[PDB]
C-alpha cells in the first residue's frame, strides 16, 4: 500500500584494485527498501569481453578472474509491491 | 507520606563484608513525556527505510524503563579495584530497588517562556515485570542505565520492544503489549515504590587470569609413557617408507598427548589499528563473521569468547569479536579509532583460540602410495567432548547480566557480552508519567482525548546489590598483576571530573588480573 | 477368572484435569503365528543381497510386540487441539498398560475350507522387557502401532532385532537372544496381563513458537554502548586505509553485539516441491547429507532440528530433514510428492538455522596489504557455547519417546524424531502364541516337534498414559495462531471416516501453534 | 457369573400400587453387525440423490442401541386401560435398564450352508450416554423399539446421527463422533450390564378431558356487570350512527368479557377421509403448513396441539397435524387411508382452536365515516398473556419422552408429538459386537484388518420405569367416558394374537377419557 | 468433484383444471440432486398468449389469471457444479 520505491547502495562506487588481487566485493546488501528486498539483481554494462559476463542474484557481489580493463555494473533492487531502483557502481583493474 | 516530607534517603554506600560487598547506588533521574501517551508501531517503513537485515516491525510505548544492566550504575573505579585485586571470582545475590522522592512537574509555555510548575495531585505509575510477561529489552547493551558518576542527572530511557516481521509488515503470529493491562502501582508526590530479588543461582565469574596455558599442562621433566609416529620415511630416496614411533616428551611437547583441547572458535577478521597494514577496500561488512536467521544477516558482535590475539601483537583485534565502548564525549557515527576503546580479551588465550586464527589442521584425504597427506584448515570448530574454555570478562563498563531466552535447549548460557545469563534476571522496571488531560469539551465527544498536559516526572532511585565474593587462596610466590592507578602527573585525575564537571571513564577495566593455573 | 467372564472391560476416555491428562486408549488386535514358532537368522544375504550401506545381520523372532509410541495412539483430534491450543508444554508422567480379554483361536484348512474353531486351553504368553535387557526396536519409527481411530483391528508386529556384522557376516560379538530365556506370563482364555510404568523425568516438550528472533533480541530504540568496526577504508583511493569505529544501536542492527546464537547447523540439499525448480539430475542420494559409521553411509534423516525454509518460500523442504508421512492409502514405493505429508519446522527459525543454508560465513586468512580479507561458509557447525536452539516438533502421527543408547557420553539425548529420550523407555511389551504340537508320533524321535496346529490369537489391549501440562500465562495481547478446523464445506468431515468407513488424518498436526517470547 | 450360569431373571410384571405403577419389561434381543464394524459418512448423494429439503449429511455408526421410547414398550392394553380410566395424570419417575444373558453366536457360511456355532470368549460393548454428549436419536420417533408383545424378538436399530450441511457437503463445525471414544462395557457371555435412572420433574400428562369449554366459563344466569357495543347505527337511514351499549349475560353469551383466549394456532389444511370432498389437485406438499429452517423447508407433523375438527365433523383431520400410525402389517410407501390410523385430538377442542380453522378475526383498518369496519383473518397466532392450551396426548403407541435441544431459550417444551419434554432424557443405551478378525496374515500388513469373523450377539433386555399417578377426585354425578372393550363377537380379540400368531394393536389409545372441568 | 447431474420432478406431469378456478399449482421442490439444487426455473413453451408471461423461479409453481389453453411448463434446475436438467410439466385448463 502505496509503498516507497527501493533504494540501491552500493557501498564501493568506484572499486580500485591491481591486477594480482583480482577477486573483489561489491556491497549491494545495504540498499534500503520501505519494507523489504526481494531480489538484488547485478549486470556489468563497460566490462570488457571476458571468460564470462555477470548477471548474479547476491546481494553482496563477489568476483573472480578479472582481467585489466574498466568495468560497470548496475545493481537492481526490488521492492516487494514491484518497484524498482538501480543504480551503478564501478570498477578499474589496473595492469 | 504528604507532600513535604521526603518517602526516602540518599544511599549510595559500597559497605564489605567478610565474603560479600552490598554496592548501595542512588541516583536522580527524569521521565519526560514518550509518545505523547500514545502506542505506537515502529518499523523501517517508519524509519525511512532500510535493508533487508535491518527490517524490523515493534511498537515504542509511553513507558519508561530503569536500567541498572552496567557494572559502574554499581561500583566506583575504586570498589572495581578492591574486587578485582583482590578476589578470584564473584557474583550478585540479591539487589533491593527503591523509587522515591517523586515530584511531578507540569510546564507550560503558553507565553513563549516555560514555566514549570509542580503538580501535586497528579501521579506517576510505576512497576516492575516480576513473570518476564513482556519483551525484555534489557541485557541488549542499550543506553540509559543509571549514570557511572553518582552526581549527575539522567534521562529515563523509552520503552519499546520489536516482534516478528516479514520486511516492515507485522506476521500473524507478531505479538502487542499493552502496559496499562498491568497492575501497575500510581504513585503521588508523597509515595514510593521498592521492591527486592533473589538473584539466580548463576556461577562466580572467573575474575582471575591463567598463569598456565591449557597445552603446557604438564611436567617439563618427565617424558610420557606414550609414543607418536615420528617419521614416516626413513630417507630421502623413492620407495623408503616406514612407521618410526619416538617417545612423546618435554624435548616436543607439541606432539605429546594431551586430556583436554581449547575451547571452540568461530574465526572473525583481523583487522589492525595501523591503518597502513590494512586492505585498502572496504571489508568491514563483507569481511566479516555473521549468522544468518530467517534469511537475514546478523552481525556476530563478538561472539563465542575467544582470545583478541596472540602474544606481541596488540594492534590487532577481530573485526566484531570484542565490545567496543565510547570515551567521554564520543559521537555514534564514524567516529576515529582513538576515540573508541577496544577490549582486549587475551587473558583467555590460555584456554581459548584466538579469535584471528582458523582453530587447527584437519586430515581431508586418505593418503596413500598416490596422493600426499592432504590436510585442511578449521575456521569455525562447534563444542567436541574435552574442550574447555573461558568466557568473555565483564567489564566496568560492561553488562552485568541477560536474560537466557526461553527455548527448547541452549548450550552455557552465559551471555556472550559478558555477564551473568539467567533465565530469571532482575525484572523490568517500567515507570510512566499517568496523563493528565487539559481541558476536556464542555459536550460530549466519543473520541479519545488527545489534548493532555504536558508534564514530566523526576525524583530518585536507588538500587542496591549484594554479591558474593570468591577470596583467594593461592600459593604463588612472586607479586601478580593487579590494576593501579599510575603515578604520573597528569592534567586530570583519571576516573575523576575535570574543570567542566563531567565525569570520563578513562579505559574499561577488565577483571581478570590474578592468575589461577589451570 | 473363567472363559465365560470377560477379564478386562472397554475403557477409552480421555480426560483433563487441571495440571495434567490421562488418555486412556483400547484397542483390539491379532496376534498371528510368526516363523512358525521359530528363530531365524535374517541377513541381507537371505533378504536376496543388498548395498554395504544397507548390509544387515540379525534374527527374527517368533514374538510380536506392542508399540504404542505415536501421539495418535492415545490422543484424537480434538485431544490434540486442546493440547497444542492451549498449553505450552507437556510430558508424560506414568502409564498403565492392561492386555485382557485375550480368545486363542485354532484354524483349520484340512477341507480346502478353513474353520476357525475356539482353543479354550491353549495360551498365549507375554512378558514386559522392565530391565531393558533385550534390543529396543521402539523408537525406531516402525509401522505396528495402535491404530489411530479406535473402532479398527490391527496386527502386531514381529519382533525382530539387528547386531554387528560384517557385511552378511556375525561377527564374533554380535549377540543372540532367546526371549523364552525371559519369565513370561502365560495367559489363558480367562487370565489378563497388566503393568505399570513410571516415566523419567524428562523435560516438557516445547510445544509453542517463539514470539521473538533470536537476533532481535534488543531494545529497538537505544543503542548499545559498543561499537563496531564500521569503515576500513576512508576512501577510494590507494593508500587510504584507516579504523573508523561507529556505535552500533538501532540503525544497524546486524552488526550489534549479542548474548547467544542460533544452534548448531548440518546443512541439507535444498529440494523444491515444484519439480521444474529442481535439477535434472538424480540427486536423491548423492545429493545427500550422510554421516559414515564403519564405512558404511546411512542419510541423517532427519539429524539436527533446524529451520526447513526462510520465510516465504514455503515450497523448499531439506532433502532429508523433515519427517514425511504418508497420506492415506498411499502405496511404500515411489509414490508422487502429493501422496506424503512433509512437515514444516519453520516455528523454529526463530533460534534455530535453517536447514538450507549455511550456518554463516568465517575468515579463512590473514589480510594483509598484500591479500583481501577471505572468508569462507561454514555447511555444518558443532555446539558453541552460547548457542541456543530448540528441539524438533513432536507430530499427532510422530513418535513419543526414544531410548538412549547406552554410552559413556551424549549431548542432548533429545531423539532428532522428536519426542522425549529416556535412558528408560516404557519397556517393550513382548507377547507370543505358545506353540501348541499337532501329533507327535507313537514312538520317540529326538528331533524337535515341527509339526504345530495352525492358530492364532486376538484380545483387546488398553493402555493410560497420564500426562503432565505446562500451562499458558502470557500477556499478549492480540489473539494466537490456533489449530482450527475449517468450516468450509467439504465431501468428508476430516480426521473422520468417509463412506467406505477407513479412517484418515489429512495433515501432520504439530504442537507449536502458541508464541512464547525468547 | 459363568457361561453355564443365567446372569438375569426374566421379570415382565406390572404391579398398581397406592400413587404409583411399577411397569417392568423383558424383551428379546438380536444385534446383528453394523457396517462391518465401520464408520461410514451418509449424504443424499449417498442415498443416490434427494432435493434441497431433504439434503442431509451424517454418519452410520456399527452401534445398535436400545429405545423403550414408546407406550407400549411398558403397559399392556389392560395396563393402559387401567392408566387412563382411573387417573387424571401420570409421570415416570425412574426406570432400571437391565441387559442380561448375553451370548454371542458366529455364523459360517463356508460350505454355502450357515452353521451358527456358539462364540463364547467373544464379547458384546454396551455403553449409556449418560452425560449426553452424543446426538440424540431417541424422540425422533423412530422404529426398533422393544416390541408391545412380550413374546416376539426384535432387532436392535442401527445408530446413526445427521450433522450440519451445506447440501451433501460438511461445513467445517459438522461433528464427527467416534462411539469407542466413550468408556463402554465389554460383556461376554457370563456378564450382564445395568444402570439406574432418576426422571426430571415434568408435570404430569394430562391424562384428561375437560367437561367445560373455555369460552363456557361462567354462570348462564347471572349477567356481567360489563357492558357491549351492541349497535352502531340506530335505522337504516344515511346519517343515522350511534354507540348503543347493552349488557352482556346468557342472552349474549358471545360478545361478554372472559379472561382467558384460546390457545396458539398454526393452520393446517381440511384433508376428508372421504375422498370425494377433497380437491382433485395434488394438495399433499403444496398445501401444507411447513416451516423454513435455514432455506429448505420442513413440514410441522404435527405441530402445535390443536383440535383435529369441530364437533360432527370425524372424517376432517389436518393435513400434518395429527399422528398417523400404522396397522398390522402395513407396508411402508403410500399404503390406503384404511390401512393407517389417524389419531383425533378433539378431546382439547374446549381450550384449543380447531387445526384447520384461523384463529379467528381482527380489524384490519381504522373505520370512518368513508371505510367500511374491514376485518381480517387470523390463520396462525403466536403466544399471547391470558392463553390457555393443552398438550397433545400420548397413546399406547406414542412416544414417551424427547430431549428439549440445548438451546439459550425455549417455550413450553413439551415434545410436539405428545410426551415429556426433558433436559436430561433417559440416556441412549449403545451396544455394538466387538469385531473379531479372521485371520491376520502371517506377515505384518500395516493396514486396519478387513476380514471378520462374521458373528450377531443376542440376548435379554429389562427396562423398568416407575410412574408417578394423580389419582381422579371429582364431584361428578353421571358416569365418565372410559375405555372398553366391545363386547360383540368378532374373529380375533382385539390386542391379542390371530391364528398366526402375530400380535396387532387394533387402534391408537388415547389418555384423555375422565373429564375435568377447567 | 464427479457430482452426478440433477434430476428435475415435477409432481404433476398433467396438470388439469377448468376455467373457474386459474390458480393452480406446479410443484418441482420434489427435484433430487446429489448435492443441492441451487436454482429452480420455470419457462413456459406452449403457452397461449395472455397478460404475462412465466419465467419465475420459485421451487414450487404458483399460477394465477390463466386463460383457456394449453400449457406447457419445462422446469431447470441446477446443481451446485453447473449441470442441469430440464423436465417439461403440462397444463390443460378448460372452458
Amino acid at each position: 500500500r502505496k509503498n516507497r520505491p527501493p533504494i540501491a547502495i552500493v557501498s564501493p562506487q568506484f572499486q580500485e584494485i591491481s591486477l594480482p588481487t583480482t577477486s573483489t566485493v561489491i556491497d549491494g546488501s545495504q540498499s534500503t527498501d520501505d519494507d523489504k528486498i526481494v531480489q538484488y539483481h547485478w549486470e556489468e554494462l563497460k566490462g570488457p569481453l571476458r571468460e564470462e559476463k555477470i548477471s548474479e542474484d547476491t546481494a553482496i557481489l563477489k568476483l573472480s578472474k578479472l582481467v585489466p580493463g574498466n568495468y560497470t555494473f548496475s545493481l537492481t533492487v526490488v521492492d516487494s509491491d514491484g518497484a524498482t531502483n538501480s543504480t551503478t557502481a564501478n570498477l578499474t583493474v589496473n595492469k | 507520606d504528604g507532600v513535604g516530607s521526603s518517602s526516602g534517603n540518599w544511599h549510595c554506600d559500597s559497605q564489605w563484608l567478610g565474603d560479600r560487598v552490598i554496592t548501595t547506588s542512588t541516583r536522580t533521574w527524569a521521565l519526560p513525556t514518550y509518545n505523547n501517551h500514545l502506542y505506537k508501531q515502529i518499523s523501517n517503513s517508519t524509519s525511512g527505510g532500510s535493508s533487508n537485515d535491518n527490517a524490523y516491525f515493534g511498537y515504542s510505548t509511553p513507558w519508561g524503563y530503569f536500567d541498572f544492566n552496567r557494572f559502574h550504575c554499581h561500583f566506583s573505579p575504586r570498589d572495581w579495584q578492591r574486587l578485582i585485586n583482590n578476589n578470584w571470582g564473584f557474583r550478585p545475590k540479591r539487589l533491593n530497588f527503591k523509587l522515591f522522592n517523586i515530584q511531578v512537574k507540569e510546564v507550560t509555555d503558553n507565553n513563549g517562556v516555560k514555566t514549570i510548575a509542580n503538580n501535586l495531585t497528579s501521579t506517576v505509575q510505576v512497576f516492575t515485570d516480576s513473570d518476564y510477561q513482556l519483551p525484555y529489552v534489557l541485557g541488549s547493551a542499550h543506553e540509559g542505565c543509571l549514570p557511572p558518576f553518582p552526581a549527575d542527572v539522567f534521562m529515563i530511557p523509552q520503552y519499546g520492544y520489536l516482534t516478528l516481521n516479514d520486511g516492515s509488515q507485522a506476521v500473524g503470529r507478531s505479538s502487542f503489549y499493552c502496559l496499562e493491562y498491568f497492575p501497575s502501582q500510581m504513585l503521588r508526590t508523597g509515595n514510593n515504590f521498592q521492591f527486592s530479588y533473589e538473584f539466580e543461582n548463576v556461577p562466580f565469574h572467573s575474575s582471575y587470569a591463567h598463569s598456565q596455558s591449557l597445552d603446557r599442562l604438564m611436567n617439563p621433566l618427565i617424558d610420557q609413557y606414550l609414543y607418536y609416529l615420528s617419521k614416516t620415511i626413513n630417507g630421502s630416496g623413492q620407495n623408503q617408507q616406514t612407521l618410526k614411533f619416538s617417545v612423546a616428551g618435554p624435548s616436543n611437547m607439541a606432539v605429546q598427548g594431551r586430556n583436554y583441547i581449547p575451547g571452540p572458535s568461530y574465526r572473525q577478521q583481523r583487522v589492525s589499528t595501523t591503518v597502513t597494514q590494512n586492505n585498502n577496500s572496504e571489508f568491514a561488512w563483507p569481511g566479516a563473521s555473521s549468522w544468518a536467521l530467517n534469511g537475514r544477516n546478523s552481525l556476530m558482535n563478538p561472539g563465542p569468547a575467544m582470545a583478541s590475539h596472540k602474544e606481541g601483537e596488540d594492534r590487532f583485534f577481530p573485526l566484531s569479536g570484542s565490545l567496543i565502548f565510547g570515551k567521554q564525549g564520543t559521537g555514534r557515527d564514524n567516529v576515529d579509532a582513538d576515540k573508541v576503546m577496544i577490549t582486549n580479551e587475551e587473558e583467555i588465550k590460555t584456554t581459548n583460540p584466538v579469535a584471528t586464527e582458523s582453530y587447527g589442521q584437519v586430515a581431508t584425504n586418505h593418503q596413500s602410495a598416490q596422493a600426499q597427506a592432504q590436510t585442511g584448515w578449521v575456521q569455525n570448530q562447534g563444542i567436541l567432548p574435552g574442550m574447555v574454555w573461558q568466557d568473555r570478562d565483564v567489564y566496568l563498563q560492561g553488562p552485568i547480566w541477560a536474560k537466557i531466552p526461553h527455548t527448547d535447549g541452549n548450550f552455557h548460557p552465559s551471555p556472550l557480552m559478558g555477564g551473568f545469563g539467567m533465565k530469571h534476571p532482575p525484572p523490568q522496571i517500567l515507570i510512566k508519567n499517568t496523563p493528565v488531560p487539559a481541558d476536556p469539551p464542555t459536550a460530549f465527544n466519543k473520541d479519545k482525548l488527545n489534548s493532555f498536559i504536558t508534564q514530566y516526572s523526576t525524583g530518585q532511585v536507588s538500587v542496591e546489590i549484594e554479591w558474593e565474593l570468591q577470596k583467594e587462596n593461592s600459593k604463588r610466590w612472586n607479586p601478580e598483576i593487579q590494576y593501579t592507578s599510575n603515578y604520573y602527573k597528569s592534567n586530570n585525575v583519571e576516573f575523576a571530573v575535570n574543570t567542566e564537571g563531567v565525569y570520563s571513564e578513562p579505559r574499561p577495566i577488565g577483571t581478570r588480573y590474578l592468575t589461577r593455573n589451570l
